[PDB]
């Protein structure tokens, strides 16, 4: 604040900083930023205080449960620094109100997010604003810090990482190998009975499966939603028809069909102890019934969203998953465990975050001292690596000349049949999926620049069904996907190819 | 479980990490922490959140100015009061479940009996003499001992758990019983660089160890740590101490670059945070008896961003 | 205890959780194949891992010989945590 020393303290005081997220890392970060000197800080978060956040996020107290993180955050902080000039936004960072001009305001940006999706959006914004971005993360005892600067280092997407964990409908509906396969199976089943029927998230055995070259809200409502009726169709009839496909069942252990009748013939935490098949079969019936009773209160026509903190919902998935596992000779797991998996809960503790945040400010001080080339990705280990290092520091790498984002003139070639691929498969399986674009604005880079897809609703709605050829798109065509909010453009070279493969809509040139 | 239903939700995330039994052992441990400065507060807060049975913050020093913008556990207007008490309230709110107590007597006068009421002692800002003294009392009374400080972009943490036996986990999950042995702090600070096991490691040994030496001497010869308010005066004396101390251990003063005096003054918040979380996590491992503790020194250098675990003394 | 292509040296890739997976790679091969072999086995997104050797990052085109990888050399592995 007063000793750190002159030229540095100058920017630390006047400079304006932005912190994205006020959870574990966030709170610790604020405490430091402020104590270190930074007085002009802008906070942003889209969540409310939870009683579980009370073991690390010390800016919050029991009395603040339910309130806005960002809000309370500012309050708490202003206590041990009344002179602090803070501004908190209780809202998502994905919000279009926070455009490049907003980001270009700050001299430094720090992320404290808990998902790739946000990290991606923030990564691009800072590139567009060309403002230093300090990216971090933690998990249990592990965690890391790194710096990102357009043109200088690699961006958070020079080596693309998944925003979510995708699973093949094959091993999910036909051959579950990991316990997670059953829990996911359970979730679809949940979204197929009480939620939005997702065609992709089916549940019944698939006939058009590669492994076994063969020769469910329907069943639900047709049977009046009877647990027993269902049980026998999900853990007996379906499994039986599953065995019918002796192709997919060659060397791999075959499932064991169940029967509601037979089944009914048998200190850690309450939710840590596992129960017996029957006990779950009954929970399976008890949950379903209780679920529909709740869904009967939610207006008329309202669907249900699965939530790890919803008891009845947790009971269903827990039970459904275990029953599914038993059938596949996989050992059943407790509720506490299935909760973490179905809810992707990330084990968090204060110390681990407290470390990362300290490191963040340290890299920031360097960056503001014009010592960016001294910054580096730091890793926090649990046990000292062979060199006695608990905190592993490694240099920052240069931009990837083939990154689909930070590159100078992002461009790529997409091979696919311009006669079979619909305008939707483009805006969904390619532009949004592969290239990772949430708000696409594709157009044909031709003499007229035809608009094929628009981000704004009620415009390019009547095209999702049409064929790409219908728009004159052909071999050699050049498409331009844009995301103005992020000032991101991606030239897409179309390379027509009919005889490409099976079930392979398209394919980017550079993958295997 | 065997813990409050409420507590089951408040500690859920950490329970999903080190397990319910660990939290229990932690819920049944009292910690003594002396020195309520940056590192102090950081440490206090980390434990109070963790959920220990109770924490006693000892400090007889007054709340001198320049504390508000360095200590978040004190009120903007508390200049002139006891550093410990001043932190009480806020620290206490961090987590009601824990009983935070405050003592205001010079740790030196304290009788061996006073220390037997705690499960782990953690000192800060103390002089070597006080450090060895407490480390010695704890040993004879079978008490986990921790100490550590911060200076500029550097900081350190030491541990002496004696005959420490714990349980790890390597696999379905299976616990395994391992045992580790620590040594006196005096033996760690006074190493013989003539031994073959020494000279044959002095190379791979972080100079931060010798940095601590020099500064420890400073705290002794003088009655405070170096200060920017007296940079030149202190800088001159420091380099000198480097020569004196090092010309004794039998090593060249080169091992500690003369520029070391540029990055070792005052208390840097981010440093306290880093060092504090590391120390506080070691205390928790020792109290929950889960996972291998760092034997036995930990040196942090904010400049290069390195966290080294050294083992000196044996 | 789990080769890839050729044969000459046995490397041991240790992670942050103390896990180990010994490998036997061809003295002169794109280490990018071990990284693939690793994430394939460990079952984790390739791009989420960063392999290191004595401080330096193992470039996809790097090879044991160019790095001076002998026998029993330990390759460190680090994963990007995503909890905020
Ligand atoms: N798009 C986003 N915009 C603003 N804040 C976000 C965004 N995504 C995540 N966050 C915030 O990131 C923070 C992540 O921190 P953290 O994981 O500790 O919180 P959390 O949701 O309580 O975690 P958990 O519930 O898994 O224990 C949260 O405070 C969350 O609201
Ligand atoms: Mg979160
Ligand atoms: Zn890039």
């Amino acid at each position: 604040s007063r000793g750190l020393p002159r030229e540095l303290a100058e920017a630390v005081a006047g400079g304006r900083v932005l912190v994205v997220g006020a959870g574990g890392i966030g709170c610790e970060l604020l405490k430091n930023l402020v104590l270190t000197g930074f007085s002009h800080i802008d906070l942003i978060d889209l969540d409310t205080i939870d009683v579980s956040n009370l073991n690390r996020q010390f800016l919050f107290q029991k009395k603040h449960v339910g309130r806005s993180k960002a809000q309370v955050a500012k309050e708490s902080v202003l206590q041990f620094y009344p002179k602090a000039n803070i501004v908190a936004y209780h809202d998502s960072i994905m919000n279009p109100d926070y455009n490049v001009e907003f980001f270009r305001q700050f001299i430094l940006v720090m992320n404290a997010l808990d998902n790739r999706a946000a990290r991606n959006h923030v990564n691009r914004m800072c590139l567009a604003a060309d403002v230093p971005l300090i990216e971090s993360g933690t998990a249990g005892y592990l965690g890391q810090v790194t710096t990102i600067k357009k043109g200088v280092t690699e961006c958070y997407e020079c080596h693309p990482k998944p925003t979510q964990r995708t699973f093949p409908g094959a091993t999910i509906r036909n051959t579950p190998s990991e316990p997670i396969h059953c829990i996911v199976w359970a979730k679809y089943l949940f979204n197929q009975l009480f939620g939005e029927e997702d065609a992709d998230q089916e549940v019944s055995p698939d006939r058009a499966d590669p492994e076994a070259a063969w020769e469910t809200k329907e069943w639900a409502k047709s049977t009046g939603y009877d647990p027993v009726k269902l049980f026998t169709k999900l853990f007996k009839d379906d499994i039986r028809y599953l065995l019918t496909m002796d192709k997919l069942w060659r060397k791999r252990k075959p499932p064991v069909p169940l029967d509601w009748a037979e089944v009914q013939s048998q200190l850690g935490l309450k939710d840590q102890q596992v129960l017996d098949v029957k006990s779950y079969a009954r929970l399976f019936s008890k949950s379903i019934e209780t679920l529909r009773v709740h869904l009967a209160e939610k207006g008329d026509g309202a669907e249900l969203i699965w939530d790890k903190d919803d008891p009845s919902a947790m009971d269903f998935v827990t039970s459904a998953a275990n029953l599914r596992m038993h059938i596949f000779s996989m050992n059943m797991k407790s509720r506490f465990d299935i909760k973490s998996m179905a809810g992707n809960i990330i084990p968090a503790i204060a110390t681990t975050n407290a470390v990362i945040a300290g490191l963040i400010v340290l890299e920031g001080l360097k960056i503001l001292s014009g010592k960016i080339d001294q910054c580096r990705t730091i890793f926090l280990n649990k046990q000292p690596n062979p060199r006695k290092k608990l905190l592993v520091p490694c240099a920052l790498d240069p931009p990837n000349p083939n990154c689909y984002v930070c590159a100078s003139k992002p461009e790529v070639t997409v091979r696919l049949n311009v006669h079979k691929v619909t305008v939707l498969t483009l805006q969904d399986k390619i532009v949004k999926e592969k290239f990772a674009m949430v708000a696409p604005d594709v157009q044909i880079e031709d003499g007229k620049g035809t608009i094929l897809i628009s981000s704004e609703e009620g415009e390019t709605e009547a095209n999702n069904h049409k064929k790409l050829s219908e728009f004159g798109i052909r071999n050699g065509s050049r498409l331009q996907a844009d995301d103005f909010l992020q000032d991101y453009t991606l030239l897409i070279n179309i390379l027509h190819s009919e005889d490409l493969g099976k079930d392979v809509e398209f394919e980017v040139v550079g993958d295997a | 479980g065997g813990i409050s239903e409420e507590e089951a939700a408040q500690y859920d995330r950490q329970i999903r990490l080190w397990g319910l039994e660990a939290q229990k052992r932690l819920r049944a441990s009292r910690v003594l922490l002396v020195g309520l400065k940056g590192l102090g507060a950081e440490i206090a807060k980390n434990l109070i959140l963790a959920g220990v049975k109770g924490l006693t913050m000892l400090d007889h020093e007054q709340v001198t100015p320049e504390d508000p913008g360095a200590q978040f556990l004190i009120r903007t207007g508390s200049v002139g009061r006891n550093r410990a008490e001043a932190s009480l309230e806020r620290a206490q709110n961090l987590n009601p479940m824990v009983d935070v107590k405050v003592d205001t007597e010079d740790i030196e006068k304290k009788p061996e009996s006073f220390f037997t009421q705690f499960d782990a002692v953690c000192l800060t800002c103390c002089s070597r003499d006080v450090i060895v003294k407490v480390d010695q009392i704890c040993h004879k009374n079978s008490i986990k001992f921790f100490t550590g400080d911060v200076f500029g972009y550097h900081g350190y943490t030491f541990a002496n758990l004696g005959e420490h036996e714990f349980v790890e986990e390597k696999t379905e999950t299976t616990m395994v019983k391992k045992k580790v042995v620590f040594c006196p702090v005096k033996e760690a600070l006074e190493v013989d660089w003539s031994s073959e096991k020494a000279k044959a490691a002095l190379k791979r040994t972080t100079s931060d160890y010798f940095l601590l030496q020099v500064l420890l001497k400073f705290r002794t010869d003088k009655g405070r740590d170096p200060s920017s308010d007296t940079y030149e005066e202190d800088s001159e004396l420091l380099l000198q101490i480097r020569n004196d101390v090092l010309d004794s251990l039998g090593i060249s003063p080169d091992l500690l670059p003369e520029d070391f005096v540029r990055y070792c003054f005052s208390e840097m918040a981010p440093v306290c945070a880093v060092v504090g979380g590391i120390l506080a996590q070691e205390i928790v491992k020792a109290l929950s008896q889960r996972d291998p503790p760092h034997n036995n020194f930990f040196f942090f250098d904010g400049m290069k961003g390195n966290g080294i675990v050294e083992c000196l003394g044996p | 205890g789990d080769k890839k292509e050729g044969e000459y040296i046995k490397l041991k890739v240790i992670g942050q959780d103390s896990s180990e997976i010994h490998f036997k790679v061809k003295m002169t091969t794109h280490l990018k194949k071990l990284k693939e072999s690793y994430c394939q086995r460990q079952g984790v997104p390739m791009n989420s891992l960063r392999f290191l050797f004595e401080g330096q990052r193992i470039a996809d085109n790097h090879t044991p010989k160019e790095l001076g990888m002998e026998e029993e050399d330990v390759i460190e592995v680090y994963q990007e945590q995503t909890g905020g």
